[PDB]
């Protein structure tokens, strides 16, 4: 096809791109062929007629960040010897993939949410912040 | 003040250009003929 | 700084050079950057053979007409030499 | 320039 | 902070002066070739100092600045260093 | 030989003042005696440099030239401008 | 050092590195997973933008790293009247 | 036809017969009764022959008008030129208004209009008392015609009358047993104009009629409103009503002694002091049920005094001007309370004859009192705002230091009466829009002029946060002028007027620190007003690009670096490079662009003019719109 803003569906390339971005915060080994695949998707989904669904978009990506981000919480919580290391792999990790996502979602920071929002990058920081040390800020000072 | 160019690369102020012009219309470095912008 | 449009088939390579120089270190570039043995490239400009010490600005090509921007239909082929069968870019489409 | 002499219900004194 | 990885060579030092300030200036002609071996120090310096401090036009002044000296013809005897 | 031109620099720096402190006198009240104007622009020109009583009137010559002072018609030693 | 850009037909477009940094999305997409440093290829897939467009945003890739801050007599960069609209967009993708 | 309409009006202008009569026959019937009712628009005010007539007291030309026709004096016209000209009045309303008799009592003998009622519902009789005649008025009232005409806002002619000071008119008015308790929109009764412009005899004449005392809406008495305005005669003419009371005599006396120390046209401060020691006096006289003071708590705008509750220190204050000036604002303060109308201006003339003298700070804290009293009753206070824009500049000129809380104060309050000229705007429709707009742009400007203050003055880091967010606030609101400049374009404009007073010495625009302290308080930096020129199209067209070559590259720099698009268009499709009209601008902008494949697609597809809609993302629709 080509960039044209056409109408399309929002459950199927909102589950691919769920997979893909799950693969890379947790680093698994995603193809770059689909990276730049989801590059498209995510171009796709900032600009589609007739109405764009960036804020969707936006909405399902801090909602899927929310709830890894408590799943990452619930691990560490109940790895209660290795609550350190957990939290240091776990922080390596998210990093990471916070970093490949604001480079993943970088249409929307520089095309909805800057014209108020937040980036995804920061998004991701701030969801690990409030759900990930808040919660436990306690224990993890303590140790 | 206001600074006023010439026709031949030549800017100088708004006020030397008019009493200059005033008196001759010949630049003061050259010989052509002074005009405005 | 003349600017070259090297063309083989699809693949397609932007590359710059110097006004007076030879086609010897262009060959070891796109050696470099095509991973495959030297020899078999030769250069079409037009398709036609050019020698391969003589300095490409008198190629019939310049700097001056060989610009930042489309500089040169210079077409690649790699001894099996291969047909000259370099694919156009796509045609675009009929505007309103 | 003087402040003091710079200084200085119009609907209602109309006729 | 340029995109592409770029090493001069110099351990570059320069004092930037007022143009009408300072009272040396370029009332001789001195038609002085700039060096090719420090030419891309003055190459991007130019490009670096239009691209933060713009509209400004350097007049480089030669004969009021130092320079060190390699002697790798001489055979490297001791160290030197005289004004550029 | 720079030491000279150093003090022959300040000399053109001076004359420039010098015109520009006798115009700007000129352009308060437009017409002066010539002994007065003189000792105007000593006290002005002060602080900096203390100007040479031949100096001051070469400047006067330059500045006729110049059509930015002028001796009045009426009396020579008064100074009118054009 | 050399990058590949695969267009939507087919076409691969090689252009430096340093040449395609200068577009944000091409910048994002070396990065992240699947970066496949091998130094010479960095391929990457422009599944939308066709080849017309493609060899445009080269040429435009060219045209200001050469022109970046020098030669403020700018030539004008030629778009043709049937390759906007088109190369709008594409570049609008790759923030260029 | 207008031309011959025209040319009547010439012939009625002077007077003349024959004229007239040659210029308004040989035609129909419809064409002449048009000629003869319809207004000549004249000065930009349109008038009917006459009108013009009348005005000039040339009544021999419509009394043959009237002999020879049957023209009606009936038509629509303006009022008086005296700085009303509004329409709606009718011929015989300005032929009363013009102080001539003879031509409204042939007005009356052919289609008397002694009942016209206007927009305001202003009879002749109006206008026959404010021209202040008594025959005109007595004439009127004998053509039947009823002198109890209330306005919309309750102008009884007996008030016009009292207001000015026509003698005559008002006692013949009373002579008919008029209503002398007549209330007004404002609740002032009769008395109350009366007894404001010091008119002695228009008081006695009412209090014979026994007009009675009554309190206003502001909660003034006509012997408050006497002492208010420094008019001592009234105050004792009142003071003998046979029904006045201590409290307040001492009141009204204290009041007038106030009056005395802070007026322009009445400045006595010996009658201050000899008229507060006649209140403290008759205060404390008997020892015996005494009227001790009710002092207000100390104010730190007027020092920090404390009124004067003692004879002996009044006396210690005889001789002491400024401590006698702030006695007398202190005591005004305390009669007629924080929400009156006239409690503030005396308080702003006090802080002017300081700023005279060179007294700064405590002229800063009078005139921000003022501005305090003034924005809690609501009114327009552009006039101060631009008051301390003035005295500002004048301590930035004179290299005085200027108090950070003090323009931080003044900057709030201009941020919040520009929040209420909004809404004065969005309020008003077209009533006095454009006095509303005028004041609208004037605050704009003096904020303007405060915040080029504030970036002279060094401030401390927590006045300068607070600065920069009453400018931020400002910003988030998008306040924009008539020819859609926002407050990012005045401060680049070189257009932008600068007041012709001592803000002409600090307060010079383009100005690169505004413009940056703006840029940095969140201005947006893309915004473009009605004819589509941005902040970087209005900075291209300056003038002067090198006496203040310093100020026009920081500008461009700022503009820049705050995200401006240094190739985007206007309506009328012209880059700034195209609108430079200056070489020394074009280098600076081009040494500034920053080139991007966007940019020039979309320039591209702007000048082939190519069908874009629906086929480009909704983001890159307004990329090609200025593109
Ligand atoms: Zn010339």
């Amino acid at each position: 096809t080509s960039l044209k803003p056409r109408v399309v569906d929002f459950d199927e390339t909102w589950n691919k791109l769920l997979t893909t971005i799950k693969a890379v915060v947790m680093l698994e080994y995603v193809e770059r062929a689909t990276w730049n695949d989801r590059f498209s998707d995510i171009y796709a989904l900032c600009v589609a007629y007739p109405e764009p669904l960036g804020e969707r978009l936006y909405t399902e990506t801090k909602i899927f960040l929310e709830n890894h981000v408590r799943h990452l919480h619930k691990r560490v919580l109940e790895s209660e010897e290795q609550v350190l290391v957990m939290y240091h792999r776990y922080w390596e990790e998210y990093s990471k993939g916070a970093d490949y996502m604001d480079c993943l979602y970088r249409y929307l920071n520089t095309q909805f949410i800057k014209k108020p929002l937040m980036e995804i990058g920061e998004l991701a920081l701030d969801m690990w912040r409030k759900l990930m040390v808040e919660p436990l800020q306690a224990i993890l000072i303590r140790m | 003040c206001t600074v006023a160019w010439g026709v031949c690369n030549h800017a100088f102020h708004f006020h030397c250009i008019s009493r200059w012009l005033k008196t001759r219309q010949v630049c003061p470095l050259d010989n052509r003929e002074w005009e405005f912008q | 700084d003349v600017f070259l449009m090297i063309r083989r088939h699809k693949t397609t390579i932007f590359t710059d050079a110097k006004e007076s120089s030879t086609v010897f270190e262009l060959k070891r570039i796109v050696e470099g950057i095509l991973k495959r043995p030297p020899d078999e490239q030769r250069l079409y400009k037009d398709d036609q053979l050019l020698d391969d010490g003589k300095t490409l600005g008198e190629c019939g090509f310049t700097s001056q007409t060989a610009r930042p921007q489309a500089p040169a239909t210079v077409g690649l082929a790699f001894r099996a030499f291969e047909a000259l069968c370099i694919e156009p870019f796509s045609s675009p489409p009929e505007l309103p | 320039k003087k402040h003091s002499l710079d200084l200085l219900k119009l609907r209602h004194l109309s006729p | 902070n340029q995109d592409t990885v770029i090493d001069l060579g110099i351990s570059f030092q320069i004092y930037v002066l007022q143009a009408g300030a300072w009272p040396l200036t370029q009332a001789p002609s001195s038609t002085f070739a700039i060096p090719q071996e420090l030419e891309k120090s003055v190459q991007m310096f130019e490009l670096f100092y239009s691209q933060h401090f713009s509209g400004r036009k350097l007049t480089w002044l030669h004969y009021l600045c130092t320079g060190e000296v390699k002697m790798n013809y001489l055979g490297k005897p001791y160290v030197a260093m005289v004004t550029t | 030989q720079e030491m000279e031109q150093t003090r022959s620099a300040v000399d053109e720096d001076r004359k420039m003042y010098l015109q520009a402190a006798i115009v700007r006198i000129m352009k308060a009240r437009k017409v002066l005696r010539h002994n007065a104007l003189i000792q105007e622009v000593i006290s002005q020109s002060r602080a900096r440099f203390n100007p040479s009583i031949s100096m001051i009137k070469k400047c006067i010559e330059v500045l006729i030239d110049k059509q930015y002072i002028e001796r009045s018609q009426a009396s020579a030693d008064e100074y009118s401008y054009v | 050092m050399y990058v590949k850009l695969i267009s939507s037909d087919g076409h691969e477009f090689i252009v430096k590195r340093e040449h395609a940094l200068t577009s944000g999305t091409i910048k994002a997409m070396l990065s992240g997973p699947g970066q496949f440093a091998e130094n010479e290829t960095n391929e990457v897939n422009f599944r939308e933008i066709p080849s017309h467009v493609l060899s445009k945003v080269c040429m435009y890739f060219t045209y200001k790293v050469r022109y970046t801050n020098s030669s403020t007599e700018i030539p004008e960069f030629p778009i043709a009247p049937e390759i906007a609209l088109e190369l709008l967009m594409a570049a609008n993708f790759l923030d260029c | 036809m207008e031309g011959l309409a025209g040319y009547v009006y010439k012939a009625a202008s002077e007077g003349k017969v024959l004229t007239l009569a040659a210029l308004l026959l040989n035609r129909s019937e419809s064409d002449i009764r048009y000629l003869l009712g319809y207004v000549s628009q004249q000065g930009g005010q349109r008038s009917t022959p006459l009108i013009i007539a009348a005005r000039n007291g040339h009544a021999k030309v419509v009394r043959l008008l009237l002999e020879h026709y049957r023209v009606q004096t009936q038509q629509t016209g303006t009022v008086r030129f005296d700085g009303y000209v509004i329409d709606g009045a009718t011929a015989l309303w300005c032929a009363a208004g013009a102080g001539h008799f003879e031509v409204v009592k042939l007005l009356v003998s052919h289609g008397a209009n002694v009942n016209h009622t206007t927009v305001t519902n202003s009879t002749p009789l109006r206008a026959a008392c404010f021209d202040g005649r008594l025959d005109i008025v007595k004439y009127l009232v004998e053509n039947n015609a009823n002198i109890s005409i209330a306005n919309k806002y309750d102008n009884t002619c007996l008030m016009i009358a009292a207001y000015k000071g026509h003698t005559d008119v008002v006692r013949y008015l009373l002579e008919q047993r008029a209503d002398p308790n007549a209330k007004a929109h404002c609740g002032a009764t009769a008395l109350h104009f009366a007894a404001e412009a010091g008119h002695i005899d228009i008081v006695k004449e009412l209090i014979k009629w026994r007009a009675a005392i009554v309190v206003n809406g502001h909660g003034m008495t006509p012997l408050k409103v006497a002492a208010e305005s420094c008019k001592a005669d009234v105050v004792e003419l009142l003071l003998s009503h046979a029904d006045c009371d201590r409290r307040s005599r001492i009141e009204a006396l204290e009041l007038l002694g106030a009056s005395f120390a802070n007026d322009r046209e009445n400045y006595d401060i010996i009658k201050t002091y000899h008229y507060l020691y006649l209140a403290m006096l008759e205060r404390f006289q008997d020892g015996d049920n005494i009227l001790e003071k009710e002092v207000l708590p100390p104010i730190h705008a007027y020092g920090n005094r404390t009124e004067c509750r003692n004879p002996q220190e009044l006396e210690s204050i005889r001789q002491d001007r400024d401590a006698l000036h702030m006695e007398g604002l202190i005591v005004r303060e305390r009669i007629l309370g924080a929400d009156n109308i006239d409690v503030s201006h005396p308080i702003i003339y006090r802080g002017a004859v300081y700023a005279d003298n060179m007294e700064f700070e405590q002229c800063i804290k009078l005139w921000l009192h003022a501005l305090h009293l003034r924005q809690k009753g609501n009114r327009n206070t552009h006039k101060d705002l631009l008051r301390f824009a003035q005295v500002f500049s004048q301590m930035i000129h004179l290299n005085e230091t200027v108090k950070a809380p003090d323009i931080e104060c003044v900057l709030r309050c201009s941020v919040l009466e520009i929040e209420q000229s909004m809404n004065r705007v969005k309020n008003i429709s077209d009533a006095d829009v454009h006095n509303a707009m005028d004041n609208y742009e004037c605050n704009l400007y003096t904020f303007l002029y405060l915040v080029c203050i504030s970036t002279k003055t060094q401030c401390s880091e927590e006045d300068q946060c607070k600065i920069n967010k009453q400018i931020y606030n400002l910003i988030h609101l998008d306040p924009r002028t008539r020819e859609g400049f926002t407050l990012l374009h005045l401060a680049v404009n070189s257009n932008t007027p600068v007041d012709d007073f001592h803000t002409n010495d600090v307060c010079s625009f383009p100005n690169a620190l505004v413009t940056k302290l703006l840029l940095d308080c969140g201005a947006e930096v893309n915004a473009v007003d009605n004819e589509g020129n941005s902040a970087l199209h209005i900075i291209v067209q300056y003038n002067r690009p090198i006496s203040d070559f310093l100020t026009l590259h920081s500008i461009i720099i700022s503009l820049v670096e705050a995200g401006a698009h240094t190739d985007m268009t206007n309506k009328q499709n012209k880059t700034p490079l195209d609108k430079s009209t200056t070489g020394v601008s074009e280098i600076l902008l081009k040494t500034q662009m920053k080139m991007s494949l966007k940019c020039l697609a979309a320039r591209a597809v702007r000048a082939n003019d190519i069908n874009y809609q629906d086929q480009i993302p909704r983001t890159l629709e307004e990329f090609v719109g200025f593109h």
